[PDB]
């Protein structure tokens, strides 16, 4: 298997 | 700016799924993203440092982890 790096990272909306 | 820390997380069958993480953030986004990775739902699993439970609301600052620390997961089952 490869190397597996994950990362972990209102006025406009119209709902 | 602080700086992500890289963890080894190991499955039931030994496959690995590393995740960079910053010292504060919540662990369930871990927990979550590499539950959605392996196709399972998260509560059908249960995460450990050093063989204690991961809470959702711990960090690696809470749980004095570092660069390259192991997170192994079981299942809950």
């Amino acid at each position: 298997a490869e190397e597996r790096v994950v990362v972990i990272s209102n006025s406009s909306s119209r709902y | 700016e602080g700086e992500y820390i890289k963890l080894k997380v190991i499955g039931q069958d030994s496959s690995e799924i590393h995740f960079k993480v910053k010292m504060t953030t919540h662990l369930k986004k871990l927990k979550e993203s590499y539950a959605q990775r392996q196709g399972v739902p998260m509560n059908s699993l249960r995460f450990l440092f050093e063989g204690q439970r991961i809470a959702d609301n711990h960090t690696p600052k809470e749980l004095g982890m570092e660069e390259e620390d192991v997170i192994e997961v079981y299942q809950e089952q």
